[PDB]
């Protein structure tokens, strides 16, 4: 019959997602590894 | 200046020589203190170490060549040169921590040798 009929809902759908995160993305860790010698087996490092 | 290197020189082959270096505290000395030497050309090298457990162990190949004694009123350190020959230009420095890599070495200005 005439009238006005609620059929259903209809939602904007969100397009490409982000994500954002802050600056200062360091420590120097070639400082371990590009030593120019590493010691004796029996003198194992923690550069912690 | 703590610490300092006495002793040195012209190497006539065949001839006998005194070297030396030194430390300011008796702590500093605690607990390794380990000779060494450089060269130009020839691989640096350490020379001797005296290990804080009483017991003494040089590098075989270097434990039949060099002999290292301690001496704590100047500090001092007796190192000898014996039979050089031309093939063993050899720079010394004092330099501690070689057991520990490029980590643990503490670099200041030594001194420069020539043998020829
Ligand atoms: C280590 O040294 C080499 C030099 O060849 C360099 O390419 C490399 O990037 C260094 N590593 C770091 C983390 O800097």
């Amino acid at each position: 019959e005439k009238g006005i009929y609620q059929t259903s809902n209809f939602r904007v759908q969100p397009t490409e997602s982000i994500v954002r995160f802050p600056n200062i993305t360091n420590c120097p860790f070639g400082e371990v590894f590009n030593a120019t010698r590493f010691a004796s087996v029996y003198a194992w490092n923690r550069k912690r | 200046v703590q610490l300092v290197e006495s002793g040195g020189g012209l190497v006539q082959p065949g001839g006998s020589l005194r070297l030396s270096c030194a430390a300011s505290d008796s702590s500093f000395y605690d607990y390794e203190m380990s000779w060494v030497r450089q060269a130009p050309g020839k691989a640096q090298e350490w020379i001797g170490s005296m290990y804080p457990s009483g017991r003494t162990y040089i590098n075989p190949s270097l434990k039949s060549l060099v002999t290292i004694s301690r001496d704590n009123s100047k500090n001092t350190l007796y190192l000898q040169l014996n039979s050089l020959r031309a093939e063993d230009t050899a720079m010394y420095y004092c330099v501690s921590n070689w057991a520990s890599g490029s980590t643990g070495d503490y670099w200041g200005q030594g001194t420069l040798v020539t043998v020829s």
